[PDB]
């Protein structure tokens, strides 16, 4: 601290290295909270994807299926001159199209909120990996003065105070 | 509950209010007038009532208005301006004591108005807004106005009920005011103001 | 200098005695021939309808003679008695009745009290008739307290007569409801088509708006098992919060589909300074932790229930004194998240031991009071009647005691004795003895065999047969020496479990589940509670099982993670 001869002059900059180093802890464990809970973001949204992607390929099942209905139970439903019969797979059909339509803009709307929270958790994962060396570097003054002012004439007690405000 | 009975019941109802317009409400049994509108209503009939009493009503105007506008119009104006007014006031009063149910139920369903604010409503836009009657009004008010501000005596009864009634067809307080009323009095102020200044201050001292 | 009471409350039984003995009549009344004579200034002051009819002064008003028509004799005598002393008789027999006669008289005090009490009279019998009879009046508030209703019990209530009796449009938005509780679509299918051939001469030309409604290619949960149960362990749960939470409103799972089967834990400690009862559910599925709200407003010492219907109750408790013992009694809201009020008890009580049997609620033990009097106090309820009566009492008084429910049998168990409750002959049989007195115990109930497991606790695990009437040693749960195991009995997935917490000397709780062998007379590891959720909730924390709607509860991760 400057070797300044007061001693409290001396222990008032450790109380301001105190300051400093608590709103480190604080910020560095809520940005550990913001990785687990955008950890387990990816991974709520990652479990809907994949339930969305296999939603799809059975919709297309169901397309195809009606394909295969074209040929197997299509012969008594289509040469009869009847229409509301048919509603069964045909007015099933259109409004499965339209799905597939609606479902495609919802899976482009997963993958844009994918992206925006990507964007803004890599925006603060820039600045966990800024911060960190800057956290142990003052952290190491910390203990090294430590060694030094500590040991003239403060008290434990007057320790925890100082990182107690 | 079959369409006919509905029909007759509204027919009845039509006839009920159609003499009540006519001032003569008075030896007429009009309690079962009550019960009949609450079948009606209840059997979520509401709309076609409302939309129904707004065409008759609505008519009856027409009919009373172009009537005045052919003739009132002239013979002591604001005198059955006024007359018409706290008449259709207080028809409308008594249809409201009639219809207050319809009022409870079915005007909070479809974001309608009441039928007071209906009855306000119509008789602002289709009697007082209308045109040939717009112009006629302001331009007796400005007169009678510039008069009273010249010696002229006017009864300020007639003034006070027509600024009284403006006011309350805003039914939001004095909306309407400002744009009929409110609109041509400040420039007509204004004016006169500047005349009165200009012939003041060119003959006169200062005390 | 304002309005005086002392002189209202004299001035309005001076009224009642001049009525009663027909003084100032200016009006009769005839209903259906019934005369009722009365004052015009009082029906006024009561019924705005009067008012109008009043205030009109027309032939009607002139004459000391009106003819009101579609209104009840009885119903109308009793607006009189409100408008002349301000009490209402609302029965269960006469309320619908009366609520027709206010609202065609239009009378503001009466309606509010009618509406609010069939809001509360809402039942599994006539949800169905009072939503139609909200729908005819237009009661936006009980139309929308009825359709909530019929949601929830979509799959009991739609065998009833009320139900096929509907109207189209009170059916367009209950099928259109994602609300539905049904495990199937399948039920709400049939569900449509026993509407439709009802009355099939009218409703012939509605069959394409019932098509419209039911989803057919929503495909919720047949998909699932399609492709195959590849997931991380039972995640099947986090595909619900997902599927449902994305979707066009047409294909969407209904709400009975989205259901989740969570360890229902009731003044639990709290995480953070706050209540320090907290109520707060687990998924073992989902391994998420659920918030559950308490319109109890700071009940403790509370009792809880779960009927094999999936009801959820608790009843007796204490407040704190502004600690008094109250009877209070909330059923909990699958879909809201609230805490309706019901009926409550005749005698407060401090945790009963409430059981379910053939759909009667039963309140056991519960802070004994009037100790020369009776301190075996047990009273049973009423699903649909609304009503408590009392029954058998205990044999005699004991203290933290458990009840459970086998084959429609009620089974109190004591220190070392256990007493079996028929409510077909309403007496007390006094069963097996216990072989170790337990107390502080926790009980429960698989299959044909009752566990009580705990108690002074121990590991000790005692299994009674009821076919045999014998108690017996099995097992013991496999603990850590010197540990401070406080373990709840729950059954889960058809089997038996043990919602262990252990608390160890210097270490912080530890949370976990074992599940027991039937046949090899062992415990397995069934699954370890993350100790990343679940903080800690103390000892005295009551515990059940029962389906929730992980849809809809309440979303709080907080649980600050990767801490050390």
């Amino acid at each position: 601290v400057v070797k300044e001869d007061n001693i409290e002059a001396v222990g008032k900059k450790l109380h301001e290295y105190n300051t400093q180093f608590q709103e480190k802890s604080r910020e560095y464990d809520r940005l550990y909270e913001e990785y687990t809970r955008t950890s387990q973001e990816i991974q709520m949204k990652r479990t809907a994807i994949e339930a969305f992607n296999e939603t799809i390929k059975i919709f297309e099942e169901q397309c195809q299926t009606q394909e295969r209905y074209s040929k197997e139970y299509i012969e008594k439903f289509k040469r009869e001159g009847n229409e509301k019969e048919i509603q069964r797979i045909m007015h099933n059909y259109d409004k499965l199209k339209s799905r597939i339509s609606e479902i495609i803009d919802s899976r482009r709307r997963l993958e844009e909120d994918l992206k925006k929270q990507a964007a803004e958790y890599r925006e603060i994962d820039k600045r966990m990996n800024s911060i960190k060396p800057d956290l142990i570097q003052l952290r190491k003054t910390r203990d090294q003065y430590l060694m030094w002012l500590t040991q003239k004439g403060v008290r434990q007690k007057k320790l925890n105070e100082w990182l107690g405000n | 509950m079959d369409e006919k009975y509905v029909n007759s019941i509204w027919d009845l109802l039509k006839n009920a209010i159609q003499e009540i317009q006519r001032k003569n409400n008075s030896g007429l049994s009009f309690e079962e007038l009550y019960r009949n509108a609450y079948t009606m209503v209840l059997h979520k009939h509401g709309e076609k009532l409302y939309t129904g009493l707004r065409e008759v009503v609505t008519e009856h105007l027409i009919n009373k208005v172009r009537e005045d506008v052919l003739n009132s119009l002239n013979n002591n104006f604001l005198q059955t301006l006024n007359q018409a007014w706290n008449d259709h006031q207080t028809a409308m009063v008594m249809i409201r004591d009639i219809l207050m149910y319809m009022d409870r139920v079915y005007v909070q369903q479809n974001n309608v108005e009441n039928v007071y604010n209906l009855g306000l409503i119509i008789f602002r836009d289709q009697v007082v807004r209308y045109g040939c009657i717009r112009d006629h009004l302001r331009q007796t008010l400005l007169d009678m106005i510039a008069r009273e501000r010249k010696g002229e005596v006017v009864d300020r009864g007639a003034i006070r009920n027509a600024c009284q009634m403006l006011m309350i067809l805003g039914l939001e307080g004095r909306s309407v005011y400002e744009e009929d009323f409110e609109a041509p009095f400040l420039e007509m102020s204004a004016e006169f103001f500047q005349m009165e200044s200009q012939k003041f201050l060119a003959e006169n001292s200062a005390s | 200098r304002q309005i005086n009471t002392e002189y209202a409350v004299s001035l309005l039984e001076q009224l009642k005695l001049f009525y009663e003995q027909q003084l100032f009549t200016d009006i009769v009344l005839i209903v259906e021939g019934t005369e009722f004579p009365c004052h015009k200034m009082v029906l006024a002051t009561c019924s705005s309808y009067f008012r109008a009819m009043f205030m009109s002064g027309l032939s009607e008003s002139k004459q000391t003679h009106v003819h009101l028509r579609n209104v009840d004799a009885a119903t109308l005598q009793i607006i009189i008695t409100y408008a002349y002393t301000g009490n209402l008789a609302m029965n269960d027999s006469t309320v619908e009745q009366l609520y027709e006669t206010a609202c065609f008289l239009q009378v503001e005090d009466v309606l509010q009290r009618c509406r609010e009490y069939l809001i509360k009279k809402i039942n599994a019998e006539n949800c169905v008739r009072l939503l139609s009879f909200a729908d005819l009046f237009s009661c936006e508030e009980l139309k929308q307290s009825a359709k909530r209703m019929v949601e929830h019990k979509f799959t009991a209530v739609y065998h009833q007569d009320a139900f096929m009796q509907l109207s189209h449009d009170l059916l367009i938005d209950i099928l259109s409801s994602d609300n539905l509780n049904v495990e199937k679509e399948e039920t709400v299918r049939e569900a449509a088509m026993l509407w439709l051939e009802y009355n099939t001469e009218s409703r012939s030309q509605y069959l394409s708006s019932v098509l419209s409604q039911i989803r057919i290619d929503a495909l919720s949960e047949v998909t699932q098992r399609a492709w195959f149960q590849g997931l991380p362990p039972n995640d099947k749960s986090v595909v619900v919060q997902g599927l449902y939470k994305d979707m066009p409103k047409f294909f969407k799972p209904r709400l009975g589909m989205t259901k989740e089967e969570m360890m229902i834990f009731i003044e639990a400690s709290s995480e953070n300074p706050c209540s320090l009862y907290s109520s707060v559910c687990y998924s073992p599925q989902a391994e998420k932790v659920y918030k559950l709200c308490s319109p109890p407003a700071d009940l403790h010492k509370v009792g809880t229930v779960v009927t094999p219907d999936n009801d959820i109750y608790i009843a007796g408790g204490q407040v704190p004194l502004k600690f008094r013992t109250v009877n209070c009694f909330y059923w909990f809201d699958a879909q809201q998240n609230t805490w309706f009020p019901k009926t409550p008890m005749l005698f407060v009580r401090i945790k009963p031991s409430l059981v379910c049997c053939e759909g009667y609620i039963y309140a056991i033990g519960g802070d004994s009071v009037g100790g020369e009097l009776n301190r075996r106090t047990v009273e049973r309820y009423d699903t649909e009647k609304d009503e408590w009566t009392m029954v058998s009492p205990l044999p005699c008084a004991w203290q933290w005691s458990a009840a459970v429910v086998v084959h429609d049998c009620i089974y109190v168990m004591t220190l070392n004795l256990m007493y079996c409750y028929f409510p077909r002959s309403d007496s007390w049989v006094e069963m097996a003895m216990r072989q170790t007195s337990r107390s502080f115990a926790s009980a429960a109930a698989f299959g044909d065999k009752i566990f009580y497991i705990g108690g002074l606790s121990s590991v000790t695990v005692e299994i009674y047969d009821v076919n045999k009437n014998e108690w017996k040693m099995a097992a013991n749960i496999p603990a850590k020496r010197y540990s401070d195991p406080c373990v709840r009995a729950v059954v889960i997935s058809n089997s038996l479990c043990v919602f262990m917490r252990e608390t160890h000397l210097n270490e912080r709780a530890k949370y976990v589940t074992y599940q027991y062998d039937l046949e090899l007379d062992r415990w397995s590891l069934r699954q370890h509670i993350s100790e990343r959720v679940l903080w800690d909730l103390g000892r005295d924390f009551r515990c059940t099982v029962g389906k929730l709607y992980p849809s809809c509860l309440e979303e709080s991760p907080w649980k600050p993670p990767t801490y050390l």
